[PDB]
């Protein structure tokens, strides 16, 4: 449910929760909510699932065969493009919280977002799922321009740990994402 | 329901080396009958006939169809049919209909056409079999024919006895059903003869 | 210069295009294959060029279903489209009635698809005739095919280059009763009739068919039964 | 209905029961809930029933003809791929309610789908309407890397708990195990519900029924 | 013979088409040469550039092209062909990987543009595209492997493997040596690929006419060397 | 000589006459060149007066496709119309899929599998044209390419497309390319399309000369070539 996209000056970080609910059973306690498409660019969903996994899958697909033809590693907003394009054309079907983000070679860390409408913006930071209004309510009071990675690491931590405690649906444990020039670092965290 | 539309019942039954199959003979609109002679139990190739319940529209015309199908895989093989080939036939004709879905009930019963073994099975509405060893029952009523048949039917049945369980059976659970009546008609079959019997049922 | 194309028949004689499409047939690979009591054996002859091939790659031998074998002489890149056809024919038939596909049944759709090719008239007839066979209801078959959409039934044939003669000589050293082993025995003999001196491991490569389904034998067990077999 | 799944030390243990009810009444007694799909991927359906053994059948068979076509041993991600794409182009019409389980050279891989497109690798999965006491079991008595007869015996636990639970099966619950080289399938496994013994005797007798009209046809 | 005159695709008498046995010297008409070589967890391609001009650049005139990030080629005969060819076996590899959830075997591929090229000969009324393409890539449970595809969809794959103008004699080359039964250590193919193209066309050159493209079980990517380990490896196998 | 007719046959040496016919008509057009400077791509085309009946400004050759990508056509013009569409709506698509502006090799690779697909086919025939394309991006510096009538697409430092394609590059290749900023090779390509034919078959000619690189910022726009008058002042002076 709860998705977050925090960049810094290197790169960029994301965190998910996991705990995909039906109703109010638990039918999975642990999943990949966040999923590579390229090395070096990620996306992480909410909303419906079907939805983000085919436009993820096709994605994946479109992007793999460009940057391939491309013979070049590929851009994050040519990704972000690519979601607005199959997110736009079927609002009427499709239920998409898919928010961008990734290093890249000639513009850095980047965070782009596409909520269920189908708009694509830039951002510095991003929420996303049903209950990320309250860490929406903060992270405009915790944020601080110009943080590190340690510090985006705490921040996204406490961020979706209180995300987790407070709204029903969400919970689980707390996957994180670091992306940089130097590498791609996803690690498992409870506390 | 519209399977209450126009009535109907269909048993068959497996016995020790052969197979008994029987319906009612009732036709008509949801509370007026019109006759006592409609036929439901057809003839698909040698000691294997089908009964078929529900709306009689698509009783005929799944009849002719499947016979249509039938035919053309007997003539494009000079074999006969075995009753597992004629199942999945069904099954794909019903799901071809997929979402504009016949309302029947069909079921099967026949016997080997190398051996003597007996067969019996039923589908949904969608295309769903249904193998069994004992009996298997379609149409409106349903719950009064399992009650019948949970509490009258023995592994190793003679076709004498076959014959007087499968009657006492319909007879009763007919005449306590309200829109399937007026008449039995039952087909018991083995390996050496084909035998149909009518039996005295309440005209009521 | 006639005939020319597909479209209109000779003055008096046959399909000229398919005449030619059986020439380009009889020019190609030899191969045999034999009906035995229980199973049935194919055999094909399969020479490399140079040293330089692998023998792992490529295979004449092919099954269609777990028990339905298949050789071919005469072109691999059209053996291969059929095979395919073949292949989703089957697995529909499998879809349809819940049940493995009889040969007979295979031959006619098989030769259906081919005559579809042999209407005119753009496109050209297959070079490539087949050898079918498979263990239906406990008898089982061969059924070879043409170019020409026709087919048959054999006890024991063969095809390609000096049909004629390995057919002289199963006329004279083939009979109607027979087990596997001694079909394999009769169909390496037929064969080495007519390959060239260098018949090893690899050379040859064999698939058979018994009761208990098809099987392709492998390198190991082709090289222990021809190591000089008879 | 009450399918689960688990993967032990090597490979995946399925289990289920098979009470296939019509509404509201018992319909079968013995209906085959796990369903073939390749040589060491199998497959559990529940929910809809045609529409999961029709789906499962069309799969099983692309996957025939893909790995005949390719000529080495299939992979379940293909499977999955299949039919998350299915499912998802029939817009969640389709109720087909599957459980995916197989051992690739990769190893075992249990996968669990929900109609509409919605797919998980797990390591255990309970799927049905009495699907939720044999996760109880689960959540309760899992632990990584089981060995053989302890996963046996964990999952015919659970399917137990759901036929103690309702709309389970009298049935003496199916299993089948997968391993790298073993496969085995066992209909009959424990049978907890004898059917009572008849007291008398509803035996009907040679002409206790009016017969009206007679034909006798011969045959050969 | 012809008579006939061979314009479309049918079949002649005694008995062979002309169309495709026309199309296999489409090949020697590009005027270049390729070699592949399986010896080991290794697979070696060579191939020369014909580049006459100062005012040409040096980048674009790459044969080698990656398919995918573990499969490469290398192409001969006419370049539009060639090319077509190579966007053909690109779009079907990320259709592999669309539908079937892994990365291709560089086998299917093969089957599947020799496929695309027998359709292209079955139906008439199109060029049946007359340029040669080699395949290299690593496989898990296979180790390498090279392959061959022709204009007739003819695949093949082996060992050591060579088209273009001159390869009869680079295959005569290749049979007097995958003759003797030496393991084949990387430099062993290299020294081997660089010689032997150097016996075929007896040249000696500088190290920037020649491409390689290397694959190896240690690094399953594709990977296209540099002027100066090209350089390196020529001044090794000097003596 | 044959066996010529279709674009589908082969020949008994194995090669297409269509597409030979097709390369030897666009050797009759105009004579059009290219070169690229460390800092952009120039243009230059030779084109003639018929007699007296022109206006100075029509049908030019130099197009403009994409914001940073134009044509320096030669051969058949309404070909050469039709497929500087087909680059518009090329460059219109990868503009509306992905929000930034088209690689100038995925853009020759497209226009190139275009032109093969009307080799490739017997019901239509090859193109009769032969151009030039350039670019210019901040993280990609220069590009000119350059595609032929079979559909062959490489890159090039300069070129020439037209009567005089060896008689330019004789002297084309005489200049030091590489270090020379645009603005120099305004007045080059000036005197290298003047030594060419000042009299000799036809009577008269006129100058165009496309303009690209860093010093447009990105764009891509005919000089104003009155403006410096580069030609005129240099080309009376390159008479000796």
């Amino acid at each position: 449910t709860t998705i977050m996209a925090v960049q810094f000056d290197g790169g960029v970080v994301l965190g998910a929760d996991s705990r995909t609910t039906t109703g109010s059973y638990i039918a999975n306690r642990v999943t990949d909510k966040l999923t590579p498409i390229h090395d070096r660019i990620f996306c992480c969903r909410s909303g419906s699932a079907a939805d983000t996994q085919a436009v993820a899958d096709a994605v994946t697909y479109q992007l793999g065969f460009h940057s391939i033809e491309l013979n070049e590693p590929p851009l994050v907003h040519t990704a972000a493009s690519l979601f607005k394009e199959m997110c736009y054309r079927y609002r009427e079907d499709l239920m998409a919280g898919i928010i961008i983000a990734g290093w890249d070679p000639q513009e850095g860390g980047q965070v782009y977002s596409v909520p269920m409408g189908g708009m694509m913006v830039r951002q510095s930071f991003a929420i996303g799922g049903s209950g990320s209004s309250y860490i929406y309510g903060y992270v405009d009071a915790t944020y601080r321009e110009g943080m590190t990675k340690e510090e985006c690491l705490q921040f996204t931590a406490n961020a979706l740990a209180l995300a987790m405690e407070r709204d029903g649906s969400s919970g689980g444990v707390i996957r994180l994402a670091a992306i940089a020039e130097s590498g791609v670092e996803r690690q498992v965290l409870l506390g | 329901s519209i399977m209450s539309y126009n009535g109907g019942a269909v048993m068959a039954m497996k016995g020790k080396n052969c197979v008994a199959i029987a319906a009612d003979r009732r036709f008509g609109i949801q509370a007026q009958m019109v006759t006592t002679d409609f036929q439901k139990i057809f003839p698909m190739g040698d000691r294997l006939y089908i009964g078929l319940a529900g709306l009689a529209t698509d009783v005929q015309t799944v009849a002719q169809r499947l016979k249509f199908r039938l035919n053309l895989y007997e003539l494009k093989e000079g074999r006969q049919i075995k009753p597992y080939t004629l199942m999945s036939m069904v099954a794909n004709l019903l799901y071809e209909k997929r979402f504009g879905p016949y309302y029947t009930e069909p079921v099967i019963a026949g016997l080997d056409p190398k051996t003597f073994k007996p067969f019996i099975c039923s589908l949904d509405l969608i295309g769903c079999p249904m193998v069994t060893d004992d009996f298997v029952v379609s149409g409106t009523c349903a719950e009064q024919m399992y009650g019948m048949c949970e509490s009258l039917w023995e592994p190793n049945m003679d076709p004498d006895h076959l014959f007087e369980t499968i009657s006492q059976a319909m007879l009763n659970a007919v005449d306590r059903d309200a829109v399937s009546g007026m008449g039995v008609i039952v087909h018991i079959i083995e390996k050496d003869k084909i035998t149909t019997r009518t039996l005295k049922a309440r005209m009521d | 210069g006639y005939s020319f194309s597909l479209t209109t028949f000779s003055p008096s004689g046959k399909l000229v295009q398919i005449e030619y499409a059986l020439a380009a047939v009889a020019g190609g690979a030899p191969s045999v294959g034999i009906k035995a009591a229980n199973g049935v054996v194919l055999a094909t002859e399969k020479k490399q060029k140079s040293i330089l091939y692998d023998e792992r790659s490529v295979h004449k031998v092919e099954p269609i279903t777990k028990h339905i074998g298949l050789v071919y002489s005469g072109m691999g890149p059209d053996y291969r489209v059929l095979v395919h056809r073949a292949r989703k024919l089957a697995q529909q038939y499998y879809l349809v009635y819940q049940e493995p596909i009889p040969t007979a049944q295979l031959v006619q759709r098989v030769a259906s698809v081919m005559q579809e090719y042999t209407q005119s008239g753009g496109v050209r007839p297959f070079g490539v005739s087949l050898l079918i066979c498979g263990w239906n209801e406990g008898r089982p078959y061969l059924f070879q095919s043409d170019p020409s959409g026709a087919y048959f039934a054999w006890k024991a044939t063969a095809m390609g280059k000096n049909y004629v003669n390995g057919k002289t000589f199963l006329e004279k050293r083939y009979n109607e009763d027979l087990e596997l082993e001694d079909a394999i025995h009769t169909a390496i003999l037929t064969l080495k009739e007519s390959f060239e001196g260098q018949m090893t491991e690899d050379n040859i490569e064999v698939g058979i068919c018994n009761e208990a389904g098809f099987r392709r034998l492998t390198p190991t067990e082709v090289k222990d039964y021809l190591a000089a077999i008879a | 209905t009450t399918i689960a799944g688990v993967v032990y030390k090597d490979g995946i243990v399925l289990g289920a029961d098979t009470r296939a009810t019509e509404g509201m009444v018992v319909a079968d007694k013995n209906c085959s809930k796990i369903h073939f799909i390749s040589p060491n991927i199998y497959c559990c359906g529940a929910g809809t029933a045609a529409d999961t053994d029709m789906t499962t059948q069309l799969i099983s068979s692309n996957l025939e003809l893909h790995s005949l076509s390719t000529g080495r041993l299939p992979r379940v991600v293909t499977a999955n791929r299949m039919l998350k794409q299915m499912l998802f182009r029939y817009q969640g019409y389709i109720g087909a309610a599957l459980v995916l389980g197989g051992v690739d050279v990769t190893g075992p891989h249990l996968y669990s789908i929900y109609p509409h497109g919605s797919t998980d690798k797990l390591p255990y999965v309970t799927m049905g309407s009495g699907s939720l006491a044999a996760m109880a079991v689960f959540e309760d008595k899992f632990r990584p890397d089981m060995e053989e007869e302890e996963a046996k015996n964990l999952v015919s636990e659970a399917i137990a708990a759901g036929i103690f639970n309702d709309l389970g099966s009298g049935s003496n619950i199916d299993l089948c195990v997968i391993s790298k080289n073993k496969l085995d399938f066992l209909r009959p496994y424990t049978v907890p519900n004898k059917k009572g013994t008849r007291l008398g005797r509803y035996r009907c007798e040679k002409g206790t029924t009016a017969v009206l009209t007679e034909k006798i046809t011969p045959l050969e | 013979s012809a008579g006939f005159d061979r314009h479309i695709t049918i079949f002649s008498p005694e008995g062979r088409l002309y169309q495709v046995e026309y199309a296999f010297k489409a090949i020697n008409q590009g005027g270049l040469t390729s070699v592949a070589v399986r010896g080991k967890d290794c697979a070696v391609i060579v191939t020369q550039k014909k580049v006459p001009d100062k005012l040409l650049d040096s980048s674009t005139v790459t044969h080698l092209f990656k398919i995918t990030e573990n499969i490469g080629c290398v192409m001969t005969g006419m370049t539009a062909d060639s090319r077509s060819q190579v966007q053909r076996a690109r779009y079907e590899a990320a259709n592999w990987k669309y539908k079937y959830g892994y990365e291709i075997p560089v086998d299917m591929l093969c089957k599947r543009i020799a496929d695309i090229s027998q359709v292209y000969t079955q139906n008439a009324e199109m060029r049946p595209l007359g340029c040669c393409m080699i395949l290299i890539g690593i496989d898990e449970e296979q180790g390498p492997q090279v392959y061959k595809c022709d204009p007739a969809g003819y695949y093949c794959g082996f060992k050591a493997t060579a088209a273009g103008v001159k390869q009869t004699e680079s295959t005569s080359f290749l049979e007097k040596k995958v003759k003797k039964k030496f393991d084949w250590t990387f430099e062993q193919t290299v020294e081997t690929a660089i010689t032997c193209l150097s016996t075929v066309l007896s040249i000696d050159f500088k190290p920037s006419e020649i491409e390689v493209g290397v694959v190896t079980v240690e690094n399953p990517k594709f990977r296209i060397l540099t002027e100066a380990e090209i350089d390196a490896h020529l001044v090794a196998l000097a003596e | 000589t044959g066996y010529d007719l279709s674009a589908s046959t082969f020949s008994p040496d194995g090669r297409v006459f269509q597409v030979e016919y097709a390369m030897k008509a666009v050797e009759n057009s105009s004579t059009a060149i290219g070169i690229r400077c460390k800092d952009g791509v120039v243009f230059g085309v030779e084109k003639l007066v018929l007699s007296k009946l022109y206006e100075e400004g029509s049908n030019k050759r130099l197009f403009n496709v994409d914001r940073h990508v134009g044509m320096a056509v030669a051969g058949l013009l309404a070909d050469a119309r039709s497929l500087a569409d087909i680059a518009r709506e090329e460059a219109s698509n990868f503009r509306s899929n992905f929000g930034y502006n088209i690689p100038l090799k995925h853009l020759a690779d497209r226009v190139a599998m275009y032109v093969h697909a009307y080799t490739l086919y017997s019901a239509v025939r090859p193109f009769g044209c032969s151009f030039m394309l350039g670019s210019y991006s901040v993280n990609d510096g220069a590009q000119l390419y350059m595609i032929d009538p079979s559909g062959v697409s490489y890159g090039y430092w300069g070129c020439a497309i037209g009567k005089a394609r060896q008689a330019a590059k004789t002297e084309i290749e005489k200049l030091q390319m590489k270090e020379m900023t645009c603005r120099d090779i305004v007045k080059e390509v000036a005197k290298i399309i003047y030594i060419v034919h000042d009299e000799v078959k036809d009577k008269a000619f006129e100058l165009e000369l496309s303009w690209v690189g860093e010093l447009t910022n990105g764009r891509h726009e005919i000089v104003p070539k009155d403006i410096r008058e580069e030609a005129e002042k240099y080309a009376k002076e390159s008479l000796k």
